[PDB]
């Protein structure tokens, strides 16, 4: 019970992490009036393409 | 005794890399301290 | 020009929301609802980084957003309340011209072009920094003038 | 006693050495106007920036 | 040109202080306090290859700060005290144009930016070689005639 609840939680954790770093990352991008978002960006950031 | 005396400071036992690791680790620390002083010399020494 | 819409506290003026380009932009130091109800209604995201809340323009309803650039050449700017003189990497005013409740407001060139927003500024003596948000031709960037204050 | 003295005379060496390294490499950004000091410098340095 | 940086750091004063861009300069060859508190109380860092002393600029009284550039075309300078020739990358003044005590001052182009600052020179017949302090893209650097005397 408790080996499986730490697990989990550790995964929890890792989604944690990159959802942050995924907000951080693109935020200069998104914030900036008349910017376009990297096409290899847009992957790594597993956001849609440009403003649409 | 049969033998003659120890008494150098030679004759420590083994198991005494502790000894060397210290001095070792300390002597390294120094080294890359003086690197980093004399690269940051010659830069300086080379501008004018 | 009248691309400026008011934000408003429960009892007061707190700032103001402008139309640049393809996206609505108010600084995050603002506490207020937007007076249009078209763009109070819209969803922002918040950044503390660059104290900005921004969102897409409504532009099939909303056409008269203003334009913009990211050049910024040495020479005198118009925002709104005055020219401000711009020089290396700063803006200044001068001192009895700025104003808290002023925040918001964005400084235009000589073509009508917006390049930066004002949060704020410093008091340097017979002259006042302006702190403003602007953007390189890539990202947003913010200048921030040392014991600069919001406003 | 003598060996612990030693070596920790050879760490105060080096750690002043460090330091003396540390405003040499710095002080000609102070000096200019703009204190332009480049990113990678003052993570290394341990300094800030000119906007600071 | 026609403002005045020159603070005097002692009663029997030998060189001046002065505001360049966001930083207090003086000479590191000079003793005294400089004038006026504000300046009195700041910390300097010394470069002996630079004989050069600088600190922070206060803000509020960072508006009175002199305009600084690294920009050195050839052509002809202003200083308080006269003209200066700038020919092969060095400056150059009559012979009785400046004297000791006079070091500290600015050098400033035809735009009232501060190319170079006097700490001495070389007299060598009816004209003057100028040790001077200035700067390049984000770094500065130290001219020094053969035989120049510090000022
Ligand atoms: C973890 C490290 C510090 C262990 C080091 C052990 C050292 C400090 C100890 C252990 C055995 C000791 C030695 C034993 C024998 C002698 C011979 C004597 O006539 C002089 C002292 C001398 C030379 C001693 C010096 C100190 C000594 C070397």
């Amino acid at each position: 019970s408790v080996a499986s609840f730490v697990l989990l939680s550790m995964v929890g954790v890792a989604v944690g992490m990159c959802m942050c770093a995924r907000r951080r990352c693109i935020t200069p991008y998104e914030l900036t009036p008349g910017a376009t978002v990297p096409f290899l960006l847009s992957l790594i950031c597993c956001i849609r393409t440009a403003k649409a | 005794a049969s033998h003659t005396t120890l008494g150098v400071q030679d004759i420590s036992a083994t198991a005494m890399s502790w000894v060397q690791k210290i001095t070792g680790g300390v002597g390294l620390v120094v080294a890359v301290a003086a690197l980093i002083l004399i690269v940051v010399l010659c830069v300086s020494f080379s501008r004018h | 020009n009248d691309c400026i819409f008011e934000v408003k506290h429960e009892g007061k003026v707190t700032g103001y929301a402008c139309l640049v380009g393809d996206k609505v932009m108010k600084p995050a130091h603002v506490k207020g609802t937007i007076d249009n109800a078209d763009l109070a209604k819209l969803a922002f995201k918040r950044s503390s980084k660059y104290d900005l809340e921004c969102a897409q323009i409504p532009v099939h309803m909303k056409s008269d957003a203003s334009k913009f650039t990211h050049e910024k050449p040495e020479g005198y700017y118009n925002w709104h309340h005055g020219a401000v003189q711009y020089s290396g990497g700063r803006f200044t005013i001068p001192t009895g011209a700025g104003k808290p409740g002023d925040s918001g407001r964005p400084i235009f060139d000589n073509k009508g072009r917006v390049v930066a927003i004002v949060l704020g500024g410093a008091n340097e003596g017979a002259r006042t920094a302006l702190s403003v948000v602007t953007w390189n031709k890539d990202i947003v960037t913010k200048i921030t003038p040392e014991g600069a204050e919001e406003w």
